[PDB]
């Protein structure tokens, strides 16, 4: 449904002439026009909220769109690293560099600190 | 206002319009900790803390915390 | 100020459009040479430009003897060039100094007799 | 425009060649390019002036605006190869450099512009890539063979060769039941 | 287009007139403490001692213009006249007329006259000379032609504001167009000769003296169109 | 909020602004212009020369249309513009933000 309804080799304004038609204190009249009354309700968002909220102190402009309906506003999202999660390989890289920190600073602990 | 948002990759651990449901929580477990670990530093420090005498108090010369010079 | 046809004797790449050439200096890899195949082994094709900046200085030349002398700023190749002179100069000035108080030295003082820092030194029955 | 005359080093006269006409080198602008590029930048450069300017006065702007264009006019209506054209466009070349203002408001709609880079949008490649299972489904069989291809198994995002050998549950069965099963049988 | 009316908490009208001070509205009610509430209630003002305060001790009506053509009193029995200034005039007049007050009052008030004087002599050198002072020599008040001698005579306003009338031969002027002296006097066209007309500026040859002529100026059609001037 | 599953762009239709709106808008200044006789002949597929436009007029035309749609158009783009039909197409595919 994204066709856009566009009008072509058909005149879109009906004035005559701008000088003979007093244009300039009536304006232009529009012809095969698709007229579409848009009552969409600006501060929606803010209708029925108390002040001290994020809505009413930041974010109270016409057309905020809430989180809960923003197709477009992220979760905590992403892998840490490029290790897989689900992986097959007995690797051991991981576990001998966590051995390395964990065996310098238990010697830290039981041999320097103090 | 602000730029318009657009997709951003699944797989990207990145921070663009990140929202977290569990927001609440999270801060009450990441503020009451670090509060404490603040708290224990400052409680640790306050040992080797110096402040000069108060309104009515003066300094004895003779008395040991008085400054001695080193003898030879 | 610097423009590319006024510069003269400080060389820069021109602004005028040029086509992409046809031959450059590429990598290459040891025989058998086994491939690095990290994040799914995908490999892009190079840019003949990027390439070419890549492995133009390593072989760039120079191309008559005593050029290097008129190359970009007499001056400034001079002074390069006797940078390691004026430093010895610098330090035996301050030497100088040094001598005339009886401060720290330029030399190997030998306070210790051989004896090296934090050293076991032990004999054995 | 790309709104790059204070970048990429840009000699005087490349950048006002730049401003006159879109192209650095008119020369291969034609006359009616020429005529109407110069007069584009003339009036914007007016309107920058004379209109969003300090304490601007409306009815000087006009003035001036009417009688640039009556001027562009006369140029366009004369030949090419005239010393009074070549007067004219040395006129208003004269004129660009004097209203040339250091800092001139630079639209944000285009290259090179401030805030004109300020994000990195993420193609459909990146979008759609995902090696791992946890957002696009991952098959066990790596891959989705190809006709006239052999089936192999993808390259692994991380290629660490540090892999034991392969580690079993402790007390595996792993006796040769069906030799010894067939080897009783033939008897 | 508005959807104030579907809410019952929403903003008012009657929210909003309190921004009628800094805000122009056409008026909708009178409060008790408004200059025109007040007078039409106390009926003291609708005593005709006040009544009669108001009809005479104030700007009368005799000086209001009365029509859009203005015959001023000839300056010379054989006269004609052609350009007059109406408010510019005026204000320079008035402007100038300070000479006589605040100079002298400035002298004999002033602690420290030299003080006074050293500051206004580069003030006057910059941003007050050319803004008002120069324009004002330049001025044209008025402007009549006398035809037996073929001259113009321009009123022009002096020092202290005093008034004074010479004559130029109508042989002797000439028309400069503003492109010859806009680099010359930029900075007094800058800041001060908005008030007079930019193409319209003439000068005596002779005499190399300039006529500014007010924007907001009555010109006479009979005297431009008379021969002597065409 | 976004869905865990992987969504792909959206380019719902080229035009980031109403094209209709556009080109009532572009047709009302071009009106506006003194040579514009009549308004009535001008159509999407009407070249500048025929609807009046002259080649100085355009520019001047092109340099209000700019200010009235808050971008900027190169020399390029107004140059290779034919038709009306191809400035408002030009115009509503613009991303105001480039
Ligand atoms: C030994 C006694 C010392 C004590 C006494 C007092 C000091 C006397 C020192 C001598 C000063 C006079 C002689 C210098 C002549 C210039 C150098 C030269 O001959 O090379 C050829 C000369 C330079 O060729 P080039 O460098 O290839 O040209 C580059 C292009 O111009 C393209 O250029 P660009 O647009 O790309 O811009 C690059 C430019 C600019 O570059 C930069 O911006 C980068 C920085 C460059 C270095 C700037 C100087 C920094 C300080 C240096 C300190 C040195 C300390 C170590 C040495 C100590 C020695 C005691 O590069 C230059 O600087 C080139 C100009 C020449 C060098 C000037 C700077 C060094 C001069 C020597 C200073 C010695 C000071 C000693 C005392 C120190 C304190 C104790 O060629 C020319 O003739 C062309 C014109 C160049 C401009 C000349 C300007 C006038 C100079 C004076 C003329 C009259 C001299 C009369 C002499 C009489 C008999 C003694
Ligand atoms: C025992 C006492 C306390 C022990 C604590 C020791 C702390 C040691 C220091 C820790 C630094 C942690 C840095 C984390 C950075 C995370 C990424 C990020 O921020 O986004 C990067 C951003 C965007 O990141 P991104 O959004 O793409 O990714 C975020 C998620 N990751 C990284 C996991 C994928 O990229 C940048 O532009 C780089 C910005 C770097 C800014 C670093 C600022 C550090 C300022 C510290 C001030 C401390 C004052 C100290 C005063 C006292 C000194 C004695
Ligand atoms: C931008 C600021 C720049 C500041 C200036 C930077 C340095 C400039 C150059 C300094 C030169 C100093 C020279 C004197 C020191 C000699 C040391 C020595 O003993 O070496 C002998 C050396 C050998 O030293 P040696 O190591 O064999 O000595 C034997 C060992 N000792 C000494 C320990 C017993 O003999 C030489 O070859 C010297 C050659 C000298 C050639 C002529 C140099 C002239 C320099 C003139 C400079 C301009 C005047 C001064 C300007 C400043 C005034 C404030
Ligand atoms: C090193 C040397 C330093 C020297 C420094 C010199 C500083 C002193 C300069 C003196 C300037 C003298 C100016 C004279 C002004 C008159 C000139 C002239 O002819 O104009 C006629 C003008 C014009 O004359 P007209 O003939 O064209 O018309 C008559 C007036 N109208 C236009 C209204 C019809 O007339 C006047 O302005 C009359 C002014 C009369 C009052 C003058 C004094 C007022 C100040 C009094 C003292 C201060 C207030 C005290 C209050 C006390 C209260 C208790
Ligand atoms: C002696 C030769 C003739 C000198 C003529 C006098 C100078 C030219 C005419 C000046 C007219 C403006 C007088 C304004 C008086 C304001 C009150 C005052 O301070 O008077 C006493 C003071 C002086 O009285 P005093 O000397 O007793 O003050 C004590 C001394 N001081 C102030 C330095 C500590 O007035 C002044 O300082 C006037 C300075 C000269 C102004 C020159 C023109 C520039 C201003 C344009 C006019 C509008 C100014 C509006 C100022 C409003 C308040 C900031
Ligand atoms: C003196 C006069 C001062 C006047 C100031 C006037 C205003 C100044 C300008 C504003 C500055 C502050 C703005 C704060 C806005 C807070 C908005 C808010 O609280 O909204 C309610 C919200 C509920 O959550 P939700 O609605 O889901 O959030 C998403 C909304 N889109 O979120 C909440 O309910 C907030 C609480 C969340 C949970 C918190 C959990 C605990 C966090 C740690 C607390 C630590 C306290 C330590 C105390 C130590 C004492 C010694
Ligand atoms: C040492 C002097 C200290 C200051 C003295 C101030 C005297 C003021 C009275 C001047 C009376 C004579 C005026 C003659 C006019 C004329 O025809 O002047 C004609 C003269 C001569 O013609 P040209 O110099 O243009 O060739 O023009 C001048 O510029 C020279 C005289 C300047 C007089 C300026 C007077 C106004 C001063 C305003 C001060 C700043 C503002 C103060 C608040 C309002
Ligand atoms: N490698 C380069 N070497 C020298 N000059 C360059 C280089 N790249 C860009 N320039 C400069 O960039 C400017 C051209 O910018 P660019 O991004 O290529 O757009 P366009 O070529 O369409 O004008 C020229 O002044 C040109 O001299």
């Amino acid at each position: 449904g994204y066709e856009v309804h566009l009008v072509k080799d058909k005149n879109l304004i009906g004035n005559k002439s701008f000088k003979d038609d007093l244009v300039a204190v009536y304006g232009f009249t529009d012809v095969n026009d698709h007229h579409h009354h848009d009552e969409t309700d600006p501060y929606h968002h803010l209708r029925g909220v108390p002040t001290l909220s994020f809505e009413r102190m930041y974010f109270a402009d016409a057309y905020y769109h809430d989180d809960t309906h923003e197709g477009l506003m992220n979760e905590p999202h992403g892998y840490l690293t490029m290790d897989d999660p689900m992986d097959l390989r007995p690797n051991y890289e991981k576990s001998a560099l966590e051995l390395l920190f964990l065996v310098s600073g238990g010697a830290i602990l039981a041999l320097m600190l103090g | 206002g602000g730029f318009q948002k657009y997709p951003i990759p699944r797989y990207l651990h990145v921070g663009q319009w990140i929202v977290n449901k569990n927001w609440k929580w999270n801060t009450f477990h990441m503020f009451f900790p670090t509060a404490i670990l603040c708290f224990m530093v400052w409680r640790n420090s306050m040992i080797s803390t110096a402040k000069p005498p108060n309104y009515g108090e003066y300094v004895d010369p003779q008395s040991p915390v008085a400054p001695k010079a080193i003898k030879y | 100020n610097y423009h590319y046809d006024f510069c003269g004797r400080a060389y820069m790449g021109n602004p005028a459009v040029q086509s992409p050439p046809k031959e450059f200096f590429n990598y290459h890899y040891v025989p058998d040479n086994y491939p690095d195949a990290l994040s799914g082994f995908r490999i892009a094709y190079r840019d003949p430009f990027e390439v070419q900046h890549v492995f133009a200085y390593e072989n760039w030349e120079y191309q008559y003897d005593g050029q290097w002398w008129s190359m970009g700023s007499l001056a400034c190749n001079v002074l390069f060039f006797c940078t390691p002179l004026f430093l010895y100069l610098i330090l035996q000035v301050e030497e100088l100094n040094s001598e005339k108080r009886g401060g720290t030295s330029n030399k190997f003082y030998h306070n210790n007799a051989g004896f090296f820092h934090f050293q076991i030194y032990d004999n054995k029955q | 425009s790309k709104a790059y005359y204070f970048v990429k080093n840009f000699s005087w006269a490349e950048v006002s060649n730049l401003l006159c006409y879109g192209t650095k080198y008119p020369t291969v602008l034609n006359h009616q390019q020429k005529v109407t590029r110069l007069y584009r930048a003339t009036l914007r450069r007016v309107y920058a002036h004379q209109v969003e300017g300090y304490k601007t006065d409306f009815k000087q702007y006009n003035e001036n605006i009417t009688d640039i264009g009556k001027d562009f006019n006369k140029m366009l209506a004369l030949k090419p190869e005239s010393l009074e054209l070549q007067a004219y466009f040395k006129k208003y070349e004269d004129l660009q450099e004097e209203l040339f203002d250091p800092a001139m408001i630079i639209d944000e709609s285009r290259p090179y512009a401030a805030s004109s880079g300020r994000y990195y949008i993420f193609d459909d490649y990146l979008l759609k890539f995902d090696p791992f299972g946890f957002y696009s489904p991952k098959l066990l069989s790596e891959n989705r063979p190809e006709e006239a291809m052999p089936f192999y198994e993808d390259y692994p995002q991380n290629d660490s060769h540090w892999n034991l050998w392969e580690q079993f549950p402790e007390d595996f069965e792993d006796s040769n039941a069906e030799r010894e099963a067939i080897l009783k049988s033939n008897k | 287009g508005d959807i104030r009316h579907k809410f019952s908490n929403e903003i008012t009208d009657d929210d909003y007139d309190y921004q009628r001070a800094m805000h122009v509205k056409p008026p909708k009610e009178e409060s008790l403490f408004q200059l025109t509430n007040i007078l039409s209630s106390v009926p003291v003002f609708k005593t005709r001692f006040f009544l009669d305060f108001i009809a005479r001790n104030l700007d009368t009506n005799s000086a209001v213009s009365t029509s859009d053509f203005v015959a001023p009193p000839r300056v010379h029995e054989n006269s004609f006249f052609v350009y007059h200034s109406r408010e510019l005039g005026n204000v320079i007049r008035k402007y100038r007329s300070l000479e006589s007050i605040v100079l002298p009052g400035a002298l004999l008030t002033f602690t420290y006259p030299l003080f006074a004087a050293f500051v206004a002599i580069p003030s006057y050198y910059f941003m007050f000379n050319a803004k008002i002072y120069e324009m004002s020599r330049r001025f044209v008040v008025r402007m009549d032609v006398l035809p037996h001698l073929e001259m113009i005579s321009v009123q022009r306003i002096g020092a202290f504001g005093i008034l004074y009338t010479k004559l130029h031969r109508i042989q002797d002027l000439e028309y400069v167009p503003f492109d010859q002296v806009k680099e010359q006097e930029n900075y007094l066209w800058a800041i001060g000769g908005h008030g007079v007309d930019n193409q319209l500026i003439f000068k005596d040859r002779s005499t190399g003296e300039f006529f500014y002529f007010e924007r907001q100026g009555v010109w006479d059609a009979k005297g431009l169109n008379h021969p002597l001037l065409n | 909020y976004a869905p865990q599953k992987v969504v792909l762009r959206n380019e719902k239709s080229g035009y980031y602004a109403n094209p209709d709106d556009v080109a009532r808008r572009l047709i009302r200044l071009i009106s506006l212009h003194d040579k514009v006789q009549n308004p009535s002949a001008i159509t999407l597929k009407s070249t500048w020369s025929e609807i009046g436009v002259d080649p100085l007029s355009y520019v001047e035309i092109m340099l209000e249309a700019e200010n009235e749609f808050y971008i900027e158009l190169a020399d390029e783009d107004l140059e290779r513009f034919r038709t009306v039909e191809d400035a408002v197409e030009f115009i509503a595919r613009n991303f105001f933000t480039n």
